[PDB]
């Protein structure tokens, strides 16, 4: 992808995260777990929703052919009545697969956006306070708890606190 | 080890597959199929109504009333017309149906005829009204077309006929008369008597006068003559007004335009398959959710988009890691 | 207290929206409208040439010279022209003009004509000239179109007419004629003597031989006659021979194609606008600088593309979110 | 949009700059103001004006509606006519308003790119000797004057001087 | 001194330049043209099939057979024919043809014609068969259509006419008749004895009567008369059956449709260029693996597809620094 | 472009990388030298080419003009033709032109995505390990061989043995 998260320094996806469609993988004293990020997968359900039917309703008004009938000496017609109703299910069909092709590619590409506004979001609040892996993966210098997580996911974490 | 998070994203076992610009057969964890691909193979009713099925007979064939198509006598109202490529039962005396094909368009418009009466049999006092013909058997015997009449002399004679017609119904009437094409100067008067004839027709827009056309023609259904026949809307309050000297196949049943609205002459070999649907194809009926379908391009009722496409799928979800 | 720089960009108190296909109603700073939504109302002069308003008659009624069109006998250059969906003056004289639609078509392709007589009236000395019909009243009187003759027998006698005309002029000349269907044979007589006759037209290109129609017919504007009409672009130095017995509705005047250029038949109901524009529709006429509009699809002059869009918003600045 | 930066990082924008479209806001002793950033609006400027053109002058060859008559006989190409007429309208007004919509989307994402790329290239130039907040603000280690400011929005801050 | 990596990216010597939505004439490593842009200003064969080249005639010419279209009498089959905008051996007795472009939509879907007899002169015993006008010279002297045969009185008289022919061949046959419009009443006898005369014509579909339109016209290659040709499609086993009194320009040859397929009749100036193509317009020839191209609208072969562009160029590679 | 790498932090390109579309210039004591990576090369190459293959075949089945005549007493239905055929010409060359000029401009920003993605991809490889010019480069602390230099390429760069 053009962001370089979806399949890029994240290897490959979380078969166990089958909660959302961007998360987290945290690990404490206390355990470890899979949670979704509410944000960021609920505005990923809007905006994809929101280009379905976009492109549906763009379509409304598409070309229906009717069927004409001519006569043995209205041939030129006849063809010019084909040559139309052929020439505007082949423009339709073009623009169809066409929007297809290009929004499928806009799709994949607004995913690896996400994780990688995700993983900058993360990033940005945590700041000297822990190391960046580069794989994905933040290891803290001091212990994140339960609540500390909490913090992380919902955006209320604390820096001068830690630092 | 010190704690730890990490950022992701959901894989699953999904082997849908899209396509986008630079790349084909990507693998996604959701897809959206959005093209309806399947029919039914039938001729349904088309939101309750049936269509009306022709089967062996022609438009031309139900309307002039040719014998072999007598289920066609008194239709009911109907969805849309079905019409098979070439209908065994047209034209059964040979010839031709002036603007055929504007009569048909205008059909594609028309959901109910009430056929009624405009010239009775018993009109008929001066002449012979029981021509019939070899090319149009009824039950195997000579007969002719049900909805005009093929005047012929009487005692050696044929006198002016002046007939009109004051369309005093509240709907446009469709009215069918026709011409008969002879095959030598001999036929002409041992049919009509006089040997140069006319057919002059007038309403408030109509202004018509034809002349038979001998010619030596090949046999058709077993016959070298021909019929012509012509057509007008007569509004209502309007007369139509027929002059004669011989030739004249002469309106006897005409046809009410009671009910005008959505309609289609589709082309199929498929018959009447007892079902009902929203959206019908000359090939099968559509019951979908698809915003597109690549069926048939021709198509009557609430229907997907028709695109010639084989596939088309939208991603939804994300790449699907191996 | 230390010293800090930051990053930033701009917001306003714009309320201006603009669609994209993951989202609708985006507020942003600065939005470029290109849709022309509005237009004045009227018919206007087209780069300060006038429109022939033809009003309450048709093209057939003007070019025929139906004697209520006498305000279209000899119009100056026009721009476009401007027809009534149902225009009351017509053929007066009930019938039909053959090929009218393809007239009209070639219509469109003139600016300008200079009408001519090529047949005086008073010319016709075996023939009466001056025969009337109440279907075409003037004044309150029987009258008839001013641009063809109908002729009828003189002394019960219809002498074969014999009558040619050379375009001695440089421009292609419109020349238009007709023939009279009679309601039944005793009328026929009555008005040109010979029960069985014909019409015959010869040009360069033209071989033309009309035969009458009798049939009963019902009345329209009181009469069961008919008249059918006729046309043909004869070339310069090309000359027409018409040869007739009965039912000639013989041409007196003709016109010269003097401006061919762009123009068009537009319907419309309104009439002149006092008013010059360059982009005209028949619902009004359109000043704007929008490189589209929804006003109509039937356009003449300098024009914005036509489109049925409701609303084109082009987004210019950027996400309006100011920090609250 | 998809760059994480406009109503991402930086929260939200400032209607103090009435100067350009992106920029600083600096302080210091001397005090503090805002100042648009000069190319990169100018280099903005121009890309946008010249999409707003491009789709004008890509609709220019449009299809123009002629009004043609038929008889009352005409009808099967009377229908013919209106059908190919509104059909090439259909066709064109779908180009038009999908135009408009990708090019929107693109326009928006443009923004925040120029956005993110300008956090960059103070970011690059400042390394160790500021803080890096997370709001879109820079906290210096060192003082930093005017003309010091200045050379940050100029790209030409001095590096070894300061550390 | 100390070590360092650095990332970067290819630039060359291109100067190779395409453009965006945002952005025009931007210098990029490598581009790919998509636009084909020349032609070889020839008329070619198609894959190995010569064109049909009518030179100075006209479909009309070539098929009735205007003494000046004699190169044309029996041409070989052809991939696609060539006449000029206004050919000047058309129909040299002034007149026209009915229907004439529906004749050649027809031949647009033909390759070869066979013509062979239909109605031998040695049939004309009670007419004179040698009709000719200065309207249709030939090495200076008047001549006539060689396919067709202008019949006049033969001793004072002109008795009825009646010839059959019936389609034995398997292929459809294109059969052309005529009949002549005359000056007066007076040529009408003086050419045909008969003052009131016919053609009519009759095969399993066709039911025609002609009658001659005397009028005073303009002087067309030297001649006021008229002639006005028309033509039917005889299917195999059907007839034809032409009766007459005068005024019959009889069918001498008929084509048979040997050869149906893809081809189109193109205006254009040009002559034959003695060279082979796969892809042919009206202007020269294309020689290409471009998608596209924009050399003329009508073309004929294996093309690329046609655009109104100037300019199409793919950006392949990357900005390239100066 | 939209990712701010292709005459971003990366002031220009190399005439002395002729290998690839992307890669490397390193400087040790062995000799400097210019190495293409291989792997993001390649894939630009198959995406670049797959995508000139996809709008080749999206009009594979464009409108095809076809002559037809017209006589003197036919001018409408020749105007009619003529329109339609001049139609679907126009609506054809417009989506030919605005698909290149949509995809020329989706290449360029594919090249500059394809280039940040290289730099990250040595960047989180590196980390502590080497210091961030900002200039596309990286200065080394410890004095990197050429069996350094090669297991940055590979992805084999072992970052505990130089920490
Ligand atoms: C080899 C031979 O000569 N055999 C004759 C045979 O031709 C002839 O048959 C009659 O021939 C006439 C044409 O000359 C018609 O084809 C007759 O058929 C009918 C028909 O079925 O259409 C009979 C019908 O009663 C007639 N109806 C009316 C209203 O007139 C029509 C009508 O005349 C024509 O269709 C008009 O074109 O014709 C057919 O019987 C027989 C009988 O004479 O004798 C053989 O030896
Ligand atoms: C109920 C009844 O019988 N009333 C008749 C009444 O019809 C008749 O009026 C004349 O009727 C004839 C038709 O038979 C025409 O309609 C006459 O109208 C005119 C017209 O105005 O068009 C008169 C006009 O002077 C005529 N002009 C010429 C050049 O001939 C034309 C013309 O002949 C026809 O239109 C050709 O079709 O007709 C109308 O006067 C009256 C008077 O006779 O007597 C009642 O008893
Ligand atoms: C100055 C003057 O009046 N001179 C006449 C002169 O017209 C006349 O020439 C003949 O005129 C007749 C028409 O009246 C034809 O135009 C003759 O031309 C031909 C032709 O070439 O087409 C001669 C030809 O042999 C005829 N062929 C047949 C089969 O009949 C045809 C044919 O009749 C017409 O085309 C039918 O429309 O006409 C032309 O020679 C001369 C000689 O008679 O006498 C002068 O006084
Ligand atoms: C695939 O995954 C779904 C859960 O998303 C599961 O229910 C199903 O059993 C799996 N199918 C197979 C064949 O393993
Ligand atoms: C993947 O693409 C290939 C060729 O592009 C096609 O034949 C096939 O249908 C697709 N899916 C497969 C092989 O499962
Ligand atoms: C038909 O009858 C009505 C009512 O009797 C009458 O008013 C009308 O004139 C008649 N129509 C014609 C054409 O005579
Ligand atoms: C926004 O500000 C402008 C002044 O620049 C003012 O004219 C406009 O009315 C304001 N809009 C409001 C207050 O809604
Ligand atoms: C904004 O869009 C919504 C639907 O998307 C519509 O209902 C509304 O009218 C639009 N405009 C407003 C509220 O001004
Ligand atoms: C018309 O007149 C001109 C000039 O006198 C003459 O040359 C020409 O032949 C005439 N045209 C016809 C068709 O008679
Ligand atoms: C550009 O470079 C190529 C090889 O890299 C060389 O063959 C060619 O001569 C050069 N072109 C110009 C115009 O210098
Ligand atoms: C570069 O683009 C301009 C339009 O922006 C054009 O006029 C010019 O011909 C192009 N190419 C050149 C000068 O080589
Ligand atoms: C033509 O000849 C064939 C075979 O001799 C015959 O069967 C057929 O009926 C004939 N066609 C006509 C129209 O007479």
């Amino acid at each position: 992808g053009l962001f370089g998260a979806i399949a890029g320094f994240i290897e490959g996806g979380w078969q166990g995260m089958v909660d959302g469609w961007y998360g987290y993988h945290h690990s404490n004293e206390q355990g470890s777990g899979y949670a979704a990020d509410k944000e960021s997968t609920q505005k990923a359900i809007d905006g994809v929703t929101n280009k379905v039917n976009s492109i549906i309703d763009k379509m409304n008004t598409q070309f229906e052919a009717v069927g004409r009938e001519f006569n043995n000496l209205e041939r030129r017609i006849e063809n010019l009545n084909k040559k139309m109703e052929d020439g505007f299910l082949d423009v339709w069909t073009y623009n169809a697969e066409l929007l297809v092709l290009m929004e499928n590619e806009r799709t994949l590409d607004f995913h690896d956006s996400n994780v990688k506004n995700l993983y900058d979001k993360v990033r940005l609040q945590l700041r000297d306070n822990a190391k960046e892996l580069g794989n994905g993966c933040f290891e803290f210098y001091h212990r994140c708890d339960n609540e500390c997580m909490e913090s992380v996911r919902n955006g209320t974490y604390d820096y001068p606190q830690y630092s | 080890d010190p704690d730890q998070i990490c950022i992701g994203y959901h894989a699953n076992n999904s082997t849908e597959q899209v396509d986008t610009i630079m790349e084909k057969n990507v693998t996604v964890t959701h897809a959206q199929d959005i093209l309806e691909k399947t029919h039914n193979g039938k001729l349904c009713d088309l939101d309750g109504v049936k269509p009306l099925i022709l089967r062996d007979c022609s438009v031309a064939g139900w309307l002039l009333g040719n014998p072999m198509c007598d289920e066609f006598l008194n239709v009911p109202e109907w969805s849309y017309i079905v019409e098979k490529i070439n209908p065994a039962n047209d034209l059964c005396y040979p010839g031709n149906f002036n603007d055929y094909e504007e009569l048909k368009h205008l059909l594609s418009r028309i959901n109910h005829f009430e056929k009624i009466q405009i010239i009775p049999k018993s009109s008929w006092s001066d002449h012979e009204a029981s021509g019939v013909s070899s090319a149009c058997p009824y039950q195997g015997r000579s007969s002719f077309f049900r909805n005009v009449v093929w005047l012929t002399k009487k005692d050696n004679a044929y006198p002016t006929i002046k007939r009109s017609y004051n369309n005093t119904n509240q709907e446009d009437l469709l009215v069918l008369w026709g011409i008969h094409h002879p095959n030598d100067a001999a036929e002409q008067t041992r049919l009509y008597q006089n040997p140069t004839t006319y057919i002059s027709v007038g309403t408030s827009t109509l202004n018509q006068r034809l002349v038979p056309k001998i010619a030596t023609r090949s046999k058709v259904n077993g016959q070298s003559g021909r019929m012509e026949f012509f057509w007008t809307i007569l509004k209502p309050n309007d007369a139509i007004n027929f002059e004669s000297n011989g030739n004249f196949i002469a309106p006897e049943n005409a046809y009410k335009i009671v009910k005008k609205g959505d309609s289609t002459i589709m082309k199929s070999e498929l018959e009447y398959g007892n079902c009902n649907t929203k959206c019908q194809t000359p090939i099968g009926a559509i019951n979908s959710s698809m915003p597109f379908h690549n069926i048939h391009p021709l198509t009557i009722g609430e229907c997907p988009k028709y695109v010639k496409s084989s596939r088309l799928v939208l991603a939804t979800g994300l790449r699907n890691s191996p």
